[PDB]
RNA sequence: CGCAAGACGGACCAGAGCGAAAGCAUUUGCCAAGAAUGUUUUCAUUAAUCAAGAACGAACCGACCGGCGAUGCGGCGGCGUUAUUCCCAUGACCCGCCGGGCAGCUUC
């Protein structure tokens, strides 16, 4: 059971180290045709895409 | 005090000063477009809006009214205009 | 007779050390312990009030920083109602470089908020035994120093 | 004339069972001057065997006793040093009241008046002009005073620190010190003369 | 003065 | 073990008072103050009195099993002075001098928080 | 529950202790009793402290463990996946037993869900529980490109086994303390 | 140990903040008011100073251009730390910049 569990952990943590890095690559950098995309990681705070900020 | 000429103030320094206190007014807002996720329509939104923006097509809220500049939603794509 | 001694033996409060209480424990947090009955030369006390030494509440209250204060009624599962005080201090940053470290108005009653219900839902749910056994290491003060980081960082929480 | 007793290790081997402590805090402007004598004031400590600790994080002078202390009330006379250090008490005067002849008292001062610069005015009318009306209170009252802040600090006889505290609390009631120690002056006059002892003194003191 | 004018639950731990 | 005992200490510039109670400090075992000892309203408060009512204190712990005491050092307080009386410190040491062990020492002078 | 209320060695300490059995609530119609199993009527596996029933002999004595609800510190160090939390709290089962067999002796089994203790002859299911973890379970990120919170017939059955549960337990516990025949009237309902 | 009454609101408390001045300090709810800041909104000279009159009212010198540091509020930009958002909330620290304030040190 104990094997599993680190050896899953291991290949989770290592999924979420590679999206964090991507991201921090992708923040500002605008692209052709001029999109830039709004994240939370700007030090600008954004409205969050969730129904109840939508409704408040 | 330091020299400057006024009739020809440098780069850094007319972007620095005040809007009223230039040699001639300009303002430091703008317009953009913005584009909402879940229809990729464009809409004209001002930079320091005062009203919340819903688009047109899917009346999704696309900007919250602050004390400056107006806060995005997330994963909206925004240009500069002109 | 026409007087029993367990009468005038009842309703003695005794204010005793939690380092003489506990093993391990801290030595300024002391209770307070009433006596309820007399079993043939054996008096049986039970929980009645907590509080701080004077020396403790003396030296964490300094010049530079914000007090926040907080205060509750709330009853237990089993009956007892209970009055409860907390006590925080907002904290300097390692790379801070201002010397004053002051909290706004409004910060303070979110403070000062989160403060109140932490302390009415940790008390309400539970018993009078689960909440001594929490008064103990005081983990509530723990667990409100945790949720106020985000509003401003705080230390020396207590109840 | 009966003096009091020497207390030494003979007189009870360890005495004292649980160890008492005492904290105080000190202002940053402080924190300098305690800095470089703290290897004095832990080297008096101990021979007491009375422990101390200088917190800098938490700005804090803590004492506390040990296993080897025979003397009980000595950890009271530690917490008054500490006290009067965060007071700007000089390390020479301080120490002098873990000796059992001296006192020592912090009398409060800020509370008195509203009014800040009315506070401040009489404050200077208790130093008085080139300090002289407060050594004049220092000579008669045989006791050192210090004033800083809104604290006034006098360590001596017990009989001197009563009226450090009538005169120097009576400067915030907005009478003049100058009647006080005019007053101390014909006290000190009349203790000489041996006749009339009995006798109530207050014809002899002056009247508005 | 020239210079100065220039294992899974380990986290949990 | 040690029986314990709660042992209050008034010291005023007037008079000195040693009080000795249970752990609650509900039941008076002992109470002497420093008038019953010299005849003279001069040396109520002078440290030979409070150590002559200390040693009649500590004597009577003894017969009755006390053997550790609790001191609670206590001023005028109030709007008067927060110093220790003279007789406190003969006191406090006749006590130990007695053979009776000393617990913890704890300040219990009345701190006003708003001036009058 | 003051064996858990001073455990050390934890990564995360017992904010928590809870009870979720009709045992605790006075409401069991038989209640149990401690018991010891005989060697002789079992057969032994040899690499783990558990028997297992023999064909022969007849069916084993019943026991049934007590489930009890434990709640940990708070923390952000949490995965904030669905399945990556059942890895964690499967780390925590397995790190509570043991510890519990080291300092006090207690014979305990790790499950991926639960942990089984042995005291004073009484069996004890510890369950540990995440806070955060039935909102984790409520997000529902929508075709048209926003994600809402939307209730889950798992996030429902999280709720009532690890919250309302144990509120019910306590809440009748202290009714049967005013009313000493209610335990009678209950026990006496189910039969 | 418990109850009742009259005041007062320490330490936190600063040359900080607010108000036309006199003045203003426990928690929470409610009512109306206000400064500054942000604005590619609106009207278009509607203004300044004032005897008379009205409301309130404790108990060296001069609009003398500037500069440097901190400080309170609002806004803008930013490499990095620090928490993190069902509700409640989107902050704490560091750096540069723009305003109106409370004050210092200097200059013309
Ligand atoms: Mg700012
Ligand atoms: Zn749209």
């Amino acid at each position: 059971l104990r094997v599993e569990v680190d050896t899953f952990m291991e290949a989770y943590d290592q999924k979420i180290a590679e999206e964090e890095a991507k991201a921090k690559e992708e923040e500002g950098v605008p692209d052709e045709e001029g999109w830039v995309k709004v994240t939370r990681r700007g030090r600008r705070p954004v409205l969050p895409r969730t129904e109840a900020a939508s409704l408040r | 005090p330091l020299a400057k000429d006024l009739l020809h103030p440098s780069p850094e320094e007319e972007k620095r000063k005040h809007k009223k206190k230039r040699l001639v007014q300009s303002p430091n807002s703008y317009f953009m477009d913005v584009k909402c996720p879940g229809c990729y329509k464009i809409t004209t939104v001002f930079s320091h809006a005062q009203t919340v923006v819903l688009c047109v097509g899917c009346s999704t809220v696309l900007c919250q009214p602050t004390g400056g500049k107006a806060r995005l939603t997330e994963g909206c794509s925004f240009r500069r205009k002109q | 007779g026409t007087k029993i001694a367990s009468d005038g033996l009842k309703g003695r409060v005794f204010e005793v050390s939690l380092a003489d209480l506990q093993n391990d424990e801290v030595a300024f947090r002391k209770f307070k312990l009433i006596t309820e009955d007399v079993q043939g030369k054996n008096c049986l006390t039970n929980f009645h009030g907590m509080d701080l030494t004077r020396d403790k509440m003396c030296s964490m209250v300094k010049k530079w920083q914000t007090m926040i204060e907080a205060h509750v009624d709330v009853k237990t599962t089993d009956g007892y109602l209970l009055r409860l005080f907390c006590v925080g201090f907002t904290k300097k940053r390692n790379n801070q470089i201002r010397k004053t470290s002051y909290a706004q108005h409004q910060q303070v009653r979110q403070i000062r908020k989160k403060m109140m219900e932490i302390m009415t839902r940790e008390v309400q749910t539970n018993d009078l035994k689960e909440v001594v056994n929490k008064l103990i290491p005081d983990s509530i003060g723990k667990d409100i120093e945790k949720a106020c980081q985000s509003i401003y960082p705080l230390h020396d929480v207590f109840v | 004339g009966w003096k009091e007793p020497a207390f030494s290790k003979e007189d009870n081997p360890r005495g004292l069972l649980e160890e008492s402590s005492f904290a105080t805090l000190f202002p940053k402007y402080r924190e300098a001057y305690l800095k470089e004598c703290w290897p004095l004031v832990q080297k008096a400590l101990n021979e007491h065997h009375v422990n101390a600790t200088l917190d800098l994080i938490e700005g804090s002078m803590t004492v506390c006793t040990t296993k080897k202390t025979f003397d009980p009330y000595i950890i009271i006379r530690a917490r008054d040093l500490i006290k009067l250090l965060a007071r700007s008490v000089s390390f020479e005067q301080a120490v002098r009241i873990l000796q059992d002849d001296v006192a020592c008292d912090i009398i409060k001062i800020g509370s008195l008046v509203r009014n800040k610069e009315r506070f401040v005015k009489r404050r200077q009318r208790l130093i008085g002009p080139k300090g002289s009306t407060l050594k004049a209170l220092e000579l008669l009252t045989n006791c050192y005073i210090m004033v800083q802040g809104n604290t006034v600090s006098a360590i001596g006889p017990f009989s001197g620190l009563k009226e450090v505290r009538k005169v120097v609390l009576d400067t915030m009631k907005n009478i003049h010190p100058i009647y006080n120690i005019k007053s101390l002056m014909i006290k000190r006059e009349l203790a000489k003369d041996s006749e009339l002892r009995s006798q109530s003194w207050e014809r002899f003191l002056p009247q508005f | 003065e020239q210079i100065e004018r220039l294992s899974a639950l380990d986290r949990f731990v | 073990e040690n029986v314990f005992g709660v042992c209050h200490i008034f010291a005023s510039f007037n008079d000195t008072f040693v009080h000795v109670t249970d752990l609650s400090g509900k039941e008076t075992i002992c109470r002497v103050t420093g008038g019953m000892k010299v005849k003279a309203d001069r040396d109520e408060s002078s440290p030979y009195a409070a150590m002559l009512a200390a040693q009649d204190v500590a004597q009577r712990c003894k017969e009755l099993g006390i053997t550790a005491l609790h001191i609670k050092l206590r001023a005028t307080g109030g709007n008067r002075t927060k110093t220790p009386g003279p007789g406190a410190q003969s006191a406090l040491r006749a006590l130990a001098r007695s053979g009776m062990k000393i617990g913890r020492i704890e300040d219990v002078t009345p701190i006003p928080s708003d001036s009058t | 529950s003051r064996l858990l209320w001073g455990l050390e060695g934890l990564p995360l300490t017992v904010s928590a202790v809870q009870g979720a059995h009709p045992v605790l609530r006075y409401t069991e119609v038989f209640p149990p009793t401690p018991v010891r199993p005989a060697f002789s009527f079992y057969e032994t596996l040899r690499e783990r402290s558990s028997l297992l029933p023999r064909l022969d002999k007849p069916c084993p004595a019943y026991v049934e463990p007590m489930t009890v609800v434990c709640h940990l510190e708070g923390s952000g160090q949490w995965p904030q996946d669905a399945e990556a939390v059942q890895r964690v709290r499967a780390a925590f089962q397995l790190r509570l037993a043991e510890l519990l067999t080291q300092q006090h002796g207690l014979q305990c089994r790790a499950t991926a869900t639960h942990t089984d203790v042995l005291k004073d002859g009484f069996v004890f299911r510890i369950r540990v529980a995440y806070q955060r973890e039935p909102q984790i379970l409520k997000e529902v990120q929508s075709p048209e490109g926003m994600i809402s919170l939307r209730d889950t017939a798992a996030s429902l059955r999280l709720e009532r086994d690890t919250r309302q549960l144990p509120l019910l337990t306590s809440a009748l516990h202290g009714l049967q303390q005013q009313h000493p025949a209610f335990s009678g009237v209950a026990r006496l309902a189910k039969r």
